[PDB]
This record gives structure tokens, sequence and C-alpha cells, in this order.
């Protein structure tokens, strides 16, 4: 890890061309040091969709628990782009605080979205996943039912 | 000229395979001449014909309802038009956007096959998001890092080919213009960019 890029980028992340922010998000990501999990949170909150996925990308490959709270507010952010990779990203760093948000995005409005989220649940697992299962298969409906009593036959 | 717009059913996710039909005469024809490209990231993505209806009047109501278009011969004003989000540092999107279909699938497919190490699926992946590139500014690392896209280094290297041909830059392309219809959403359908190039 070179403690220069790391700054380098972070500095970025506040330049004023949200293509530089994007580069610098996803570099973040693939260096890996947890320096950046902060900015990459702020950087969740920026006004360009592109740089929202790239920082919740970003966060999901350095796994950093810190970012929970933060994307699962993303899940609801009005991108799907962005909620895809937010859910993508809370799969990834897999702790079970994301199940039940995780679990009411089966019911997004974009279908790729929603079976984002069905996989971040697989990729969790576990009893909080499977009771949240359960509780579907019995009272649930559309497609938040169909994953659930597919995920009850498979596990 | 009015036509149906589609997916073919076959892709998972994002992108999916999109084909044409005249509406006069709908057959669930795959032929290369077929072939389009969402032209609008952001916008929906044209319900499936499912392949287990092989004619148009055996699909049960009601997903016969597919989005209608016009198509209209594309020009860079028009290509602006229905692409607002379009590359703004691109003078000529419409030589840029002929550059990357001229290059990639299907026009090119032996090329982007021999030489770039692609099956025919994953050329035309590239291609689509190579237009996007242009149609909807997506930058190199939401398509290659960050998008969910998955690309293996053959798929980085070819998009990188297609993106620089684009940017680098007679014939033109067809545009579809999202008219109405579409069972799964009804409104706010992508409009569609040909792939056939077009002597004028």
């Amino acid at each position: 890890t070179d403690p220069e890029k790391v700054e380098m980028y972070i500095k970025n992340l506040q330049d004023d061309s949200s293509v530089v922010r994007v580069t610098a998000a996803t570099a973040l990501g693939k260096i890996g040091d947890e320096r950046a999990v902060e900015p990459l949170i702020k950087a969740l909150k920026d006004e360009d969709w592109q740089v929202r996925v790239s920082a919740a990308w970003a966060l999901g490959k350095i796994g950093d628990e810190r970012a929970v709270e933060p994307l699962i507010k993303a899940l609801k952010d009005e991108d799907s782009d962005v909620r895809m990779a937010a859910a993508k990203a809370l799969g990834k760093i897999g702790d079970e605080r994301a199940v039940e948000p995780l679990i009411k995005a089966l019911k997004d409005e974009d279908s790729d979205v929603r079976r984002t989220a069905a996989y971040a649940l697989g990729e969790i697992g576990g009893e909080r996943v499977r009771a949240a299962m359960e509780k579907l298969a019995e009272t649930g409906t559309g497609f938040a039912r169909k994953v659930a009593v597919n995920y009850l036959e498979t596990h | 000229a009015l036509y149906y717009g589609w997916n073919d059913g076959t892709r998972q996710s994002s992108p999916y395979f999109l084909y044409v039909s005249p509406k006069n005469a709908p057959k669930r024809e795959l032929k290369d001449e077929y072939v389009v490209y969402c032209f609008n990231k952001k916008l929906y993505w044209p319900d499936q014909w499912e392949s287990i209806y092989s004619n148009f009047n055996d699909i049960r109501s009601p997903y016969n309802d597919l989005p209608v278009y016009e198509k209209k011969l594309g020009y860079d004003g028009i290509f602006k038009q229905y692409a607002p989000d379009y590359k703004k540092d691109i003078s000529d999107i419409a030589s840029a956007l002929v550059a990357v279909l001229s290059n990639g699938y299907p026009t090119n497919k032996s090329q982007l096959s021999t030489s770039y190490h692609l099956n025919n699926d994953s050329s035309r992946k590239v291609t689509q998001l190579a237009i996007w590139y242009f149609s909807d500014s997506l930058t190199k690392e939401y398509l290659k890092d960050t998008g969910g896209y998955n690309l293996n280094d053959m798929e980085k290297k070819a998009l990188d080919f297609l993106i620089s041909k684009g940017e680098d830059s007679n014939y033109s392309l067809d545009i579809y213009v999202y008219q109405s219809g579409g069972h799964d959403h009804m409104k706010d359908y992508q409009n569609l960019l040909g792939s056939t190039l077009i002597p004028k």
C-alpha cells in the first residue's frame, strides 16, 4: 500500500471534476486502505451518481462495517445504479445488520436491484436471513416471496 | 415505419440483448440486421419476447404489448436530442457512434472474435458499453470497475478499442424513437440505436 497514493486520491475526492472523483473512489477501492473509508462515505452523498456508485463499490471492496449505515441509506437512492451498487457492497461486507434493509430492497422497482439484493442476502446467509425468508414465505407476496420460497427450498 | 423492440430473454442482467421487428409483420428474427442497442442507460429495457413463442400471434396477452418505436435515420442533432446525457466534449456524436458500431458488434464481429478473443456475446456486451460511454457520459471506471459488469481482461481491452475508435473519429445509423406501449413499464422506455451501417 502506497500512503502517498492514498493521500493523493483522498484529496482528489474533492476535485471539482466528477470524472476525477470517480477515478479517485475507484483507485481507493482497489488499494483497499481503510484510511479511505471516511472520505468514501462522504462521497456516497456526491451529486454525481457515478461517484456514488464508485464510492459504494470501493466501500464494498474495503469491507469496513463503518460503511453499513450509510450504504443502507443508499439502498433508497433516487438512482437505481446506486441502489444496486449499495446492495452489492452490503452483501460483500457481510454484516447481518443489512438483512432487513436488503429484504425491503427485494421490493425495489428495478429488477436488477431486486436480483442484487437477493444475491447479497445469499452472500450474507445464516439464520437471520433464513428467519427473514420464512417470514416472507408466510406473510410476503410478489418477487420477495418468490425469492424466499426458492431460498427455503435450496436451504 | 413502426417497430416492436424487445429483449431476447437470454440475459440475466444488464445489458440485455435487444432486437427490433417491423410492427407490420413481426417475426422473432435474430439476424444481425435486427440487432439494436439501448441508447439511454437510465431508461427502461424493452420487454422480453420469449423464445417459447416462435410466432408473435402465439404471445399471450398482455405480453404481446411490446414497446413500439419509430425508425428514423440518425444524424448528430437527433442523436443529441434523444441522448441529452451525451458526452459533452464530443463535437460530432454521430461520427463517434458510427465509429463504435463500425468497429463493434455485429459489423466487426469477426475481428472482435479473432483479434480480441471474444465470443459474440462478449462482443455485443462491450459494444453496448462503448455506446453508453458516448450516449450517457459513462466513465471508464464505471464500465470496467465499479458498475458490476464483471468484465474479463479481454473485454476491457476490446472496450478500450471501441472507445478509442469513437474518440479518434458516408454511413449513418438508425435511431428508434420510443413511441408507446410496453406491458412492463408502459412509458419511459429506452430509445434504441441501430447497429447496421446505413449508406446515405
